[PDB]
């Protein structure tokens, strides 16, 4: 979930 | 200056009449250059004054003056030594003041009774009644020595001054008096211990300053031994019971600290009556420092219980408290108890131990703080010699194995450490039967770190059972791994040979390990090929030179021709280090 | 020189960066060594295959604790050495260092993060500015990344690459036919290998990342059969369990950065391929 480029 | 003495002086620096230190040690020699006559008239005087804080010098001077009774004329002249010592006693650096006292105490016995009264006691008063404090602080250490030899009328004087020292306006002089109350007590005749000591003791025990109270606990041990058991209850116990309840945890800390000493000094009856309850209260103190100090005393206290009805107070008055402490919050506390708890086995019996102690032993053995469980693990002996090796193996071994195979490799790593302990503590015969397997298993664990752990752990087992046990119980199973298809395991073998060369000695290495090493030089996997070079370079210095020419040098030269880069490099390196190049 | 590398390595193992001077050098030779290797690097087992590391230096040290130390243990990293973690510089430099010291003990592949564009958005760029004082070390490493092999083949049976399969590549020759010496493109075969993701919808799909594609089981089966592969080994995707099987075991995901970005709470894993291509996984939490 950190940004879809990837948690 | 002048020359017989100017030798003591150091005319080369820039100080203030400072002395050559190495020379103040060659002091009892200048004492000969001039005779007794001139030692007294010129040497001592020169020493008395002329005191430039060189400390290291002042110290050697205080020590030296203690062994000068003869260089001055013998007993009839010891007092010639007082003046300079009195001086040093009232210095700054305590270390020196101490030495001064030790010496004054020493030569005290040289003074004739007549000279004590005539010269010694007077110095004691002047230090006691001194203005500055260090003077007073150091006076306290000089009462016990002169007290016995002087006259009835003078003793009294000595008691008065000592009294005045305990009630001194300063805490330090008071702590000092307190710390010497015991020895002074020990040399007065009963009646006076009852009439003068007790009151001083009572007073200091109820001191405004807890740094002073804290100290009356030790004085208590002494006064309590000097008195007949009947008088204890009236003259001491109330004061002692108060100390255990004292507002200051420091004071209570001291009671727990010197609990075993009080126990003996007070007798078994009072111990069952008064001390057992106090012990319970200390183990329940809100301050962890106190509980832990108290726990630390558990075994020693239980041993000293009247054989009479010992075993019953333990099960009824102590064991409960213990059960509580095993669950304590402070690991400082759990820690103290664990480092002595199983020592209760012999006192409680092989049956009581098994039904009551063994469970606690387990709790702590599976505690969080690996320190606490290590304390249990380092003290299995007495539990072992009490109950049987099997009755214990049956209560411990499940706990161990339980972890030797666990989730976290870190946890398993913890158990590998207990190995050389468990080993050398439960005996080789037990190790070959119930432990060896686990130790062999870890050699082939999935986690590298664990393998590495158990590898170097073999060395610590040989250091515990010897090169013979090794060649018969370990080298065999270890050498086997060289046939293993996994290279991670094949390398493990060489890693075990590398460490075992360190403690198996030139013979067992050359005959049983060197062969397997040399043989793997033709291993299909390059990582093994080069680690073999490295193993030769490791166990090389353990082999005699005939060996290093016959089969080592050849093998390495072969490897240097290997197709693999790293194998080449390590072979060359191996050679260049062994000198076989 | 060898004595020097050993030094640099010992240093880097204490998590101490090397100088700009030494990076420039370390990089110039690493280029030499890496040019000779191919888009489909041949790797002989035994070897341990690891996934993403992303500057999590201290977890990398935990990884060596678990699989053995280089050069004793052979290693194959499938890229993604930088960004996210707090120590991309120490990490990447150590690995490149190991590769220059031990060409045959380690193989390092290229991941989607071994690129100039994404390193300027996800860490590695700024960290370099912070640790050195200009963009030089970044330039050296990003240039070096261009020589990083796109794929590795272990014993002609196990195919390893950072991301995944490409609808514009069905043959290992196709891959050997690409020019890898260039920044990773936004699309195409080279891009797809480093950006695609296995999936549970059949055939090809739209990549939710904006690069490469998703591919279902049927696709892998075909790619494997056509190339004589026993299984496809990739990374690039956080997998809570550290490692993950899919496509009826034609594909396996291996993520080597535990508790990724120090926020997701995933395990990390590492795959051991022994002397016989027999595979075993080692899962591990973050080092304390
Ligand atoms: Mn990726
Ligand atoms: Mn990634």
């Amino acid at each position: 979930x950190l940004x879809r480029x990837x948690x | 200056s002048l020359y017989p003495i100017a030798v003591l002086i150091d005319e080369l620096r820039n100080e203030d009449v400072q002395l050559r230190l190495n020379s103040i040690k060659k002091l009892s020699t200048i004492a000969l250059a001039l005779g007794v006559e001139r030692t007294r008239s010129e040497l001592l005087p020169f020493l008395t004054d002329t005191i430039y804080d060189e400390d290291e010098v002042l110290l050697a001077l205080a020590e030296q003056l203690g062994t000068f009774t003869t260089l001055v004329g013998g007993p009839e002249y010891v007092h010639c030594l007082l003046p300079p010592l009195e001086s040093l006693a009232t210095v700054e650096e305590t270390v020196v003041r101490d030495k001064a006292v030790e010496s004054l105490r020493a030569i005290s016995h040289e003074h004739s009774p007549s000279d004590l009264e005539a010269h010694f006691v007077p110095l004691v008063k002047r230090l006691a009644g001194g203005d500055w404090f260090t003077s007073r602080t150091s006076a306290c250490g000089l009462f016990s020595v002169c007290y016995p030899r002087v006259s009835s009328a003078v003793k009294a004087e000595l008691r008065q001054y000592f009294r005045n020292l305990c009630s001194d306006d300063t805490p330090m002089v008071r702590r000092a008096a307190a710390s010497k109350l015991g020895e002074f007590a020990k040399v007065l005749e009963l009646d006076n211990v009852k009439s003068e000591i007790i009151p001083m003791f009572s007073n200091l025990a109820s001191d405004e300053q807890d740094s002073v109270r804290l100290l009356a606990v030790e004085a208590c041990v002494n006064i309590a031994q000097l008195l007949p058991q009947e008088d204890l209850e009236a003259l001491v116990m109330p004061t002692l019971r108060q100390a255990a309840e004292d507002k200051s945890w420091r004071v209570r800390y001291m009671v727990a600290d010197k609990f075993t000493e009080l126990q003996k000094a007070v007798g078994p009856e009072i111990t069952k009556t008064d001390l057992v309850p106090a012990f319970q209260n200390l183990m329940k103190d809100c301050e962890a420092e106190v509980r832990a100090a108290a726990s630390h005393k558990v075994k020693e206290f239980c041993e000293n219980l009247s054989a009479d009805c010992r075993e019953n107070v333990i099960m009824s008055q102590i064991l409960p408290c213990i059960k509580e402490l095993v669950s304590d919050a402070n690991q400082h506390v759990k820690s103290a108890l664990a480092s002595v708890i199983m020592g209760l086995s012999p006192i409680l019996g092989k049956d009581n131990t098994i039904e009551h102690l063994l469970p606690l032993f387990l709790a702590q053995l599976k505690d969080e703080c690996p320190e606490v469980r290590l304390n249990i693990i380092s003290n299995l002996d007495c539990v072992n010699e009490v109950i049987g090796i099997r009755q214990l193996s049956q209560s411990l071994l499940p706990a161990i194995v339980e972890l030797a195979e666990d989730a976290k490799w870190r946890v398993r790593l913890a158990i590998i450490e207990y190995m050389p302990l468990l080993a050398g503590q439960l005996g080789v015969e037990f190790f070959d039967e119930k432990l060896n397997s686990l130790c062999m298993a870890w050699l082939v664990d999935h986690v590298y770190a664990i393998r590495e752990a158990a590898t170097s752990n073999l060395k610590k087992l040989v250091e515990k059972f010897g090169k013979e046990w090794a060649h018969a119980t370990i080298i065999p199973k270890v050498l086997a791994m060289s046939g293993d298809p996994n290279y991670l395991h094949r390398m493990t073998t060489l890693f075990c040979i590398n460490v075992l060369s360190e403690v198996c000695g030139q013979d067992i290495t050359t005959k049983h390990m060197l062969p397997t090493v040399l043989r793997m030089a033709g291993d299909p996997v390059a990582n093994v090929r080069f680690n073999v070079a490295k193993s030769l370079q490791k166990i090389g210095p353990i082999l005699d030179n005939s060996t290093l020419q016959s089969e080592v040098k050849p093998i390495l030269e072969k490897l240097t021709q290997d197709q693999d880069v790293d194998v080449k490099y390590f072979a060359q390196e191996a050679l260049t280090v062994l000198s076989l190049a | 020189f060898t004595k020097e590398l050993d030094q640099w390595i010992e240093q880097l193992n204490e998590c101490k960066q090397l100088s700009e001077s030494q990076v420039k050098s370390l990089c110039e030779k690493a280029k030499e060594i890496l040019t000779k290797e191919s888009n489909v690097q041949e790797v002989r087992c035994p070897v341990t295959v690891c996934g993403d590391v992303h500057g999590q230096f201290h977890d990398l040290m935990e990884l060596f604790r678990i699989g053995g130390k280089s050069p004793d243990t052979n290693y194959l990293f499938m890229g993604d050495y930088v960004d996210r973690g707090y120590y991309s510089v120490e990490t990447v430099t150590l690995l490149v260092a190991l590769k220059v010291r031990y060409r045959e003990r380690i193989t390092i592949l290229r991941g989607n993060h071994e690129s100039r564009q994404i390193t300027q958005v996800y860490g590695f760029y700024d960290e370099c500015l912070r640790k050195y004082g200009n963009a030089n070390v970044w330039k050296y490493f990003t240039d070096l990344f261009d020589y990083l092999p796109l794929t590795a083949l272990v014993d002609g049976q196990i195919f390893c690459l950072h991301g995944g399969l490409s609808p514009s590549i069905d043959t290992l020759d196709h891959i050997r036919a690409l020019d890898r010496l260039q920044e990773v493109p936004h699309e195409g075969p080279m891009c797809d290998l480093l950006w695609s993701d296995p999936d549970d919808r059949g055939g090809w799909g739209i990549s939710p990342r904006g690069a490469g594609y998703t591919f279902g089981q049927d696709i892998s089966e075909t790619f494997n059969h056509a190339n004589g592969l026993t299984l496809v080994s990739r990374a690039h995707q956080l997998v809570m369990e550290g490692y993950n099987w899919c496509h009826d075991r034609n594909v396996v995901t291996i993520f080597s950065a535990p508790n990724y970005c120090y926020r997701c709470g995933n395990q990390a894993a590492i795959m051991e391929l022994d002397d016989t291509l027999k595979y075993s996984f080692l899962q591990f939490d973050p080092a304390p």
